[PDB]
């Protein structure tokens, strides 16, 4: 089996000689814990419910229902509500249910017990059991009468079931609803880049890792890591997302003062030659030489690492995210011109980047990097090797974007960042090998 | 270390392409800082750079191992706005072509956001950093101010027949020939400015033909650059084969 | 007093219509239990004759069978009983049922086009984006130039490029953008041609209530071309809007025509600042936003504009709402989008013809107003609901029994059940100011009705009925929902005629004459605009004018670009 | 001489309006320079008509409408001369403004005719009647069924009394025909109802359709245009099923609503139903019978040129490109998925000025002569590389040799679309292989980018760069045979310049060789002159409507509104 | 799959692609296909994967190993990993060349990804696709 060394977010060697199979989503205990943990987790905005009710702003998108205002002291009673929600969400006292108040009782984290996701088709019980528990707990705590109970329910659940989602509600996850999947295996890929940067507290390496874990777990669920793809996927995942052999962080540090996108291209070619991944093939009369590879999976994985290096040094230089679209395009276009070998994902990172550049600089759709995700029609096309760079780029913003994680992701970021393995996934994955 | 080879080909077009990629380009003219700022249209010439957020020295940045090792550009450290320069280059042998303006950006400048289109090529950077890039492209052989223009909007012209005076049409008339030199008295989005910038004599047709990165059948035909065609075919073949089975 | 339907029943059953002999041979007193069945066939009715003649001409011209009344089952054509007319409620407009099918009535089509082609789009986030990213200064002057350019460009005209194709203005004269704002300075300083002036369009109490909800925020009321909404679908509306909003910001603020800030303006227009009429619905009935299935009852009630013109007659507000909503939900949506063919005109006409539901709802409101001391004053309790629903239901049942003409007009039990439940639910909601109480009354009415007559509606009418009482105050995932937020995709409501427009009227009844809106002040204000082709303040008048082929505000035709 | 000689002379060496192109701005079609007279919009009578209409609207309604002076900088269009278009293969000359889907009734009707159509089997319904009720189905019972169905389908009553009905004057475009592989049934059903496969298709094509369909029988249903415009594509099969169900009740003396009627409903709405396409995902949510769900094979099979002129397979491909590019780029991408001024000129290269036609005829001649005729080239990397490279070099050199063609196709996206249609179409025609054609399309793009140092708009080559590697991928959301790709294939789901082009490549793999590309039921459904839009000659319909002379528009409300 | 390929009935709903027919002896080789699919679907040799030929080799039952559903959002890996394993196994067993491999893939997967489901394909569950859920929690309720 291919073996790699695992390094921390700052280039400290954590584990030596790790079989790449042991970082697979299908074997690594920390990936299992992170993925199943995310499936089980919901964020409750207690302050939000209290404000929705006080202002009868039921259902969002500008709505107000005159005459239906209700004053409930929810945040002041957060301890009683936390207790009741814990008892309602649990299956058996002493099981793996977690309910905790955050930020002065303005929010709850809820992690439903594992059995509610194991004996279930997908992840949505984290939203529905939380919303039902919160609604029941509020009705009981505040002695709400029958004729007012629907007002409580719609404050919590929003417009559901008129809408498919909880529009204007106060229970949320970083994952979107399964009906919004573009195809099979896309649920874990439907996490907004801003949510990931907020979860990881804007540590670019950890943001890239969390995103890469979700993207690559998604590629497995899509059926795209079977047979002649498995090793290929694990190489690119480990090298781009898990800082295998310190290629990402070590090169970023070496290039961090003067390097450009082109410096990153050249460093990748240089390292591939030194490591015997590629070698000179056909010399043309001008002196230009094409290169050949003895290991497509490994060359591709070096290109995946280099695409992230280029993101970190170019977005890091701007202290802004928008250039990530250009980085993914030009790193790969230029490395193909330099070598006559295919770039990362055989053109699919470059292609995703072409459309992502357009849809982040035009009238037609998209937005800033923070709104994209692996399920977005624009950025889906790479098999997991584009969006981790997008999420890292978001982490590096010093304040350029309007639709930042502070604007789009406060509730879910506050809740999900409280979970150590979500916030620090590199440490978790290496700790499991 | 590693010596880059950049791009195949032995034609003048390929050699010019490698010059643009490597920033090995001849300075042809002087444009003052204030004249450039006037043409860009983002602030008064000579004025302080506006900020979109406070300087990094006034901001508590998140703990991040990447921020610790990647130096902000001067414009990032200062909190400058993201602003841009945009160029249109005639298909009648302008020195530049869109992708090669973008490669010049990506290879030679830190912190770039280039975009390539047929009729326009753009780069967004923190404003003071953008001006350094804009100046380099504007003063060197990469820009012929007859066959090219600075155009942030209303770009039509790259594929149109040249005017009888040899200059590429501009719907908004931002720059034109006056007395044998190109002059410009509008900013890049067509707003009149209170100065007239002298951008030098345009290149002759013969000099453009020698300096161009564009393949054109009666000058340097793409068909004649056998190395570049072979390269394209090779990358296509490998992308195709590895998409079926990712194995050498 | 005589019942409100006395005149309409005399027109229908004691006056000639066409050559149906109801002015003489078949004349009846409106209380008569018996009549004559003269078997005159379709030829008694000039409208049917026109249709038959057109059908025969089509068959001959195209060489393929078309309409022929002789192709009725058994070869026995319609008109075995006499063919009788309808009066638009509250009016003296008399017409055939055939003049009220959505296919045949251009005002009905335009009502839907005007909803489908409309969205509301904030300005505040867009202006914040310009200020922060570019350092631009936004002023009334920059906004006025933006709105001039936007009204040129929104129908499909060019702003930035050259040698461009454009839509032809002659085809898109119904497309425009107005603004409204809670910022009183901005309301005064924007050019009045663009402004929906809240103080001018609403009584002072309603204006105050709208301004309190909207704060100082500013909004665009966008109406894309009818010819486009007909070629495309509801999900095309916000996309069309956003393209032209984006182009106009580029020009009005001297931006790069395509920079990162433009992308954040795109996300603003298409997502963060956008208020659509409704969102997508599930796969079995798959549609995107701005289709009728996604339209909440609160939004539909807020689109109707009667309450700002005549709040002193809240029953009339409720009835006009029932008319506009029932037409859309039953005729176009359930009888069109979700089925088709002959469809559901007559399931819907009780909401806007012959003054029968009007009689019952005025009766229930008078009962409840006198008993509880005025609109809005009755406590929202089981006892209140039980009382108003039971007495209003008994009144309606006894009316159908006393007046055989009304029973024969509302010949389907579904029609009768809808009519009586609109009255019971509407009277309860008006008395309590409470949409949930009104729904509870609607269901009790149905249950009483079933026992009284030993029948209710069509085979599948009371699916929602029988789930109804228990789901009014349920908090279950897919059952709990405040009334104003229910709509045509609330699970129990997703299939059947006779209910969606009625519930919309019950939601309106909880607010009519008391509040400026039911659920969304942005939707309410958007439609407070006489330039909108369909008159949302008086839908009955528009339906009736178009039934006479005299309504002249149809948009979207291709006449300009085809031969005479 | 190149095929575009005449069209370039019309556009650049003859007056149009008062643009002076017959005199001071006249050019030879090879001239590299011209004059920029800055006449403004008044040089163009169509623009003047638009401006005068806009000013009248502003005044009548009291709210600003169209005004050319509201262009950016207050500099109006027409700084360069405003020049016309010739519909390819014709002498019809018009303005671009006559070709916007909003302004061209034939374009709208093309889409309405697709949207309002479905195909519905008869065999399962007849089996239901036979098994559940013991009914005997004969040509006589079928003929009565079809008579009643054609009365009822537009919205007329069969069973009840005192009923409201749709007005026949508004729904004369709605009808139902049948087609069948059962030759005896084809002859015994009343001819008014039959799409006769033998009459409509040359013998070889008829044989191939009949082999595919066997002895099965089908209804070609077209619901009213006024309805499809009021509603949406998902309304079509629902409308059909209501009236099919009513007609079975009457024609077979059923209870008017029994369990067997419910099994007939499931038959019409699900088991026996062939829609044009299915729903698409939430971000672009639409139900069935919308353009995003339309596969390229279905679009190619809707077009009817191959049954009329299979001896000119290049023309078949070009007409397919025309109908498909209009729908996918103008109405779908430029309408449904965006809007505003939209994408007329991204699409017009498929059907104006004879330029793509020149390049595709050239590539086909190259490949036919070299490999020994259409369909005879082996489907290999070497074949693809050869045809794509030589065709691309021809097209690039044509733009370079004829500045008029470069100026017409002024956007790189247009040029890339044109050349890749030629390269992909020539390859598909040579090999009979859609996948080979797609591989050629992408190689063409890659060569084009390096030749000119530019390709299309900012986001044009997303699918391009994913393209080569995804042609022969077997991944979940990448593997797909060409005929079954469509406007929802992931890489293709956003951008102009490709969907109609791929449709033409799919058609090229079958033109002159097979009667259909993917669905004989769709193919046969549209082989019907009563359908308002002429799917055999889309270019002619576009052009006649550009002149405001096309007379087959359905769905207007004129009958029920004042003049 | 064998019939779909032999008749080029790719995508269902009346479709036929002329010229793309392929004759593969799939059912006769079911035991070899079972073994290959078992190796492709499993994560570790000996895990809880099940692959069994049924009814004369006309069908397989596949039960993907539990980890493919545990470390996943939904259930759909049972469909996708099976479809991928079958596609790869057929390409290998019958030495299918690159230009024909999309034909095999579309015979197995149907019209996916043009459609959201595997319309006309040959891999199915009793559960329908999650995008068809009427609301939260309805996936296990969508069994005919
Ligand atoms: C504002 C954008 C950015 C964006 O998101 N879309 C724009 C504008 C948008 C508008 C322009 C309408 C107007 O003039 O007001 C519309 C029509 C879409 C709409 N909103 O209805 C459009 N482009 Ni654009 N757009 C086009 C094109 C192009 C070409 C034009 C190059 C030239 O030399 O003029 C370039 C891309 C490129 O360089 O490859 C281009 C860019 C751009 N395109 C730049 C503006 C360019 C400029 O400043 O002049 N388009 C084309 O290449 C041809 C088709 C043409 C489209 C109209 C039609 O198809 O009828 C139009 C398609
Ligand atoms: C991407 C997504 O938008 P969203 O990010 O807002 O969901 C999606 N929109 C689209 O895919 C739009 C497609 C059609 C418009 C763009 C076609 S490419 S042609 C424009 C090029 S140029 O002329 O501007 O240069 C939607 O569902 O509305
Ligand atoms: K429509």
């Amino acid at each position: 089996a291919d073996t790699i060394d695992l390094y921390s977010d700052r280039g400290a060697k954590l584990k030596s000689g790790v079989d790449i199979n042991d970082i697979s989503p299908m074997r690594n205990a920390a990936i299992k814990s992170i993925v199943t943990g995310i499936k089980r987790t919901a964020a409750v905005d207690l302050a939000g419910i209290e404000k929705t009710l006080a202002t009868s702003a039921i259902g969002g998108k500008g709505r107000k229902i005159p005459g239906r205002e209700m004053k409930l002291d929810i945040v002041k009673n957060a301890a009683a509500i936390q207790k009741a929600v814990n008892e309602l969400v649990q299956v058996d006292s002493g099981d793996d249910t977690v309910v905790k108040a955050l930020n002065g009782g303005k929010q709850l984290i809820v992690q439903v017990p594992s059995v509610r996701i194991d004996v279930a088709a997908e992840y949505v019980s984290s939203l529905t059991c939380t919303a039902s528990a919160v609604t029941q707990a509020l009705v009981s705590q505040f002695n709400i009468g029958m004729f007012d109970a629907p007002t409580i329910k719609s404050a919590v659940w929003g417009q559901y079931p008129q809408t498919l989602d909880m529009v204007g509600g106060n229970v949320k996850s970083i994952v979107d609803i399964p009906q919004k999947d573009e195809g099979f295996g896309y649920t874990l890929r439907n996490v907004m880049a801003n949510h990931l940067a907020a979860t990881c507290k804007k540590s670019a390496m950890n943001t890239a890792a969390l995103c890469s874990i979700l993207e690559n777990t998604g590629v497995f669920e899509m059926g795209d890591a079977i047979g002649n793809q498995t090793r290929h996927r694990l190489l690119a995942f480990s090298h781009q997302g898990l800082n295998a052999n310190n290629l990402v962080y070590g090169t970023t540090k070496a290039l961090g003062k003067t390097g450009t996108i082109g410096s990153a291209v050249h460093a990748c070619v240089e390292k591939a030659i030194a490591d015997k991944v590629i070698s000179a093939d056909k010399k043309f009369a001008s002196g230009y030489t094409t290169y050949k590879t003895n290991d497509v999976g490994k060359w591709n994985a070096y290109c995946a690492a280099g695409t992230l290096v280029a993101t970190l040094i170019n977005c890091g230089a701007q202290r802004a995210p928008q250039s990530v679209s250009a980085v993914l395009l030009y790193f790969n276009d230029l490395i193909e011109k330099e070598t006559s070998l295919p770039g990362c994902d055989f053109g699919k990172v470059q292609g995703a980047a072409v459309g992502f550049s357009f849809f982040s600089h035009s009238i037609y759709g998209g937005g800033g990097p923070g709104v994209f995700n692996g399920n977005h029609v624009v950025t889906r096309h790479s098999k997991g090797l584009a969006v981790p760079c997008v999420a890292a780029a978001v982490a590096l913003d010093a304040g350029v974007q309007i639709y930042s994680p502070e604007k789009t992701s406060g509730l879910v970021g506050d809740v999900f960042s409280s979970v150590d393995e979500f916030r620090e996934p590199i440490k978790a994955v290496a700790g499991a090998v | 270390a590693y010596k880059p080879q950049y791009y195949p080909g032995s034609t003048s077009v390929a050699k010019n392409r490698r010059k643009h990629m490597s920033d090995d380009v001849e300075k042809m003219r002087d444009i003052s800082d204030e004249d450039l700022t006037a043409l860009l249209g983002h602030r008064a010439p000579g004025s302080d750079y506006p900020s979109t957020h406070p300087p990094l020295s006034e901001i508590g940045e998140p703990a991040c191992s990447v921020r610790e090792v990647v130096e902000p550009t001067p414009g990032a450290a200062a909190g400058d706005r993201l602003r841009y320069v945009q160029w249109s280059d005639s298909m009648y042998n302008a020195p530049s072509v869109p992708y090669w303006r973008s490669y010049h950006a990506a290879i030679n400048f830190r912190g770039v956001d280039p975009g390539t289109l047929s009729g326009r090529q753009v780069n967004e950077m923190r404003e003071r950093d953008m001006e350094e890039y804009a100046k380099r492209q504007a003063e060197t052989e990469m820009t012929d101010w007859g066959l090219a223009g600075m155009r942030g909007c209303t770009v039509h012209g790259h594929s149109l027949r040249l005017q009888e005076d040899g200059v590429m049409f501009d719907m908004l008339d931002r720059r034109r020939l006056e007395g044998g030199v190109i002059v410009s008295d509008k900013d890049q989005v067509g707003v009149p400015i209170d100065r007239k910038v002298n951008l030098g004599k345009p290149m002759s047709e013969a000099e453009a033909a020698k300096r161009t990165t564009f393949y054109r059948v009666d000058n340097v035909a793409f068909r004649s650059d056998k190395e570049v065609i072979e390269h394209v075919q090779k990358v296509w073949e490998l992308r195709t084969k590895y998409g079926f089975v990712p194995k050498a | 007093a005589e019942p409100r339907f006395k005149k309409s029943m005399e027109t229908k059953y004691a006056k000639e219509w066409g050559s149906n002999k109801v002015g003489s041979t078949a004349k009846a007193k409106i209380t008569d239990k018996k009549t004559k069945y003269l078997r005159l066939g379709y030829q008694q009715n000039p409208r049917k004759v026109e249709m038959a003649k057109c059908g025969a001409a089509i068959t001959k011209k195209r060489g393929l069978q078309a309409y022929d009344p002789k192709l009725h089952l058994a070869g026995i054509p319609m008109g075995q009983r006499q063919l009788t007319p309808y009066t638009i409620s509250g009016t003296d407009i008399v017409c055939d049922g055939d003049d009220l099918h959505f296919v045949n009535n251009a005002a009905m089509q335009q009502e839907w086009d005007d909803i489908r082609r409309t969205c509301v789009v904030g300005l505040d986030l867009a202006h914040e984006t310009l200020e922060k990213r570019l350092g631009k200064e936004v002023t009334p002057e920059t906004i006025n130039y933006y709105l001039e350019v936007l009204n040129h460009a929104m129908p499909g005209a060019a702003i930035v490029q050259e040698h461009m194709v454009e839509t032809h203005p002659a085809l898109v004269d119904d497309c425009y953008v107005k603004i409204f704002t809670g910022d009183e300075t901005l309301q005064d300083e924007v050019d009045k041609q663009f402004v929906i002036n809240i103080d001018n369009e609403f009584p002072a109490n309603q204006a105050k209530q709208i301004k309190a909800a909207v704060g100082k925020t500013s909004w665009q009321a966008v109406h894309i071309p009818t010819i486009v909404t007909r070629t495309e679908d509801g999900p095309g509306t916000s996309r069309w809007m956003a393209m032209q909003v984006g182009m106009t910001f580029i020009s009005a603020y001297h931006m790069c025509a395509g920079e990162a800030a433009v992308g954040e303006l795109a996300f603003t227009a298409k997502h963060a600042g956008l208020v659509e009429m409704g969102d997508m619905i599930p796969a079995r009935r798959a549609r995107g936003p701005n289709e009728p299935g996604g339209l909440s009852f609160g939004h539909m009630a807020d689109i109707v504009q009667t309450n700002r013109k005549g709040p002193e007659d809240p029953v009339n507000v409720v009835l006009q709402t029932a008319s506009a909503a029932t037409m859309l939900y039953d005729q176009i949506w359930l009888g069109g989008y979700m089925s088709g063919g002959v469809g559901f005109t007559m399931y819907a006409t009780p909401a806007y013809t012959n003054d029968i539901v009007d009689d019952f709802l005025y009766w229930g409101n008078d009962y409840a107003a006198k008993k509880y001391g005025g609109n809005g004053k009755a406590k929202a309790t089981i006892d209140t609901v039980k009382d108003i629903a039971t007495e209003t239901t008994l009144y309606g049942l006894e009316a159908y029994e006393k007046y055989p003409t009304t029973l024969e007009d509302h010949f389907g039990g579904s029609q009768r059940a809808t009519v009586i439940s609109i009255a019971a639910g509407g009277a309860t909601a008006l008395a309590t100011g409470h949409s949930q109480a009104g729904l509870s009354a609607w269901y009790l009415s149905m249950y009483l009705h079933k026992e009284a007559h030993g029948r209710l509606g069509f085979y599948g009418y009371d699916l929602q009925d029988q789930c109804g009482a228990t789901n009014v105050f349920s908090i279950a995932s897919d059952e709990g929902c405040i009334g104003e937020c229910r709509g045509a995709n609330y699970p129990n409501y997703a299939m059947n005629v006779g209910h969606q427009g009625g519930y919309t009227s019950v939601v309106a009844a909880a607010h009519a004459g008391k509040d400026a809106f039911c659920v969304n002040p942005l939707v309410k204000t958007c439609f407070a605009d006489e330039l909108i082709n369909f008159d949302f303040a008086d839908p009955r008048a528009a339906f009736g004018k178009a039934a006479l082929r005299e309504w002249d505000r149809c948009a979207g035709e291709r006449a300009f670009v085809i031969p005479a």
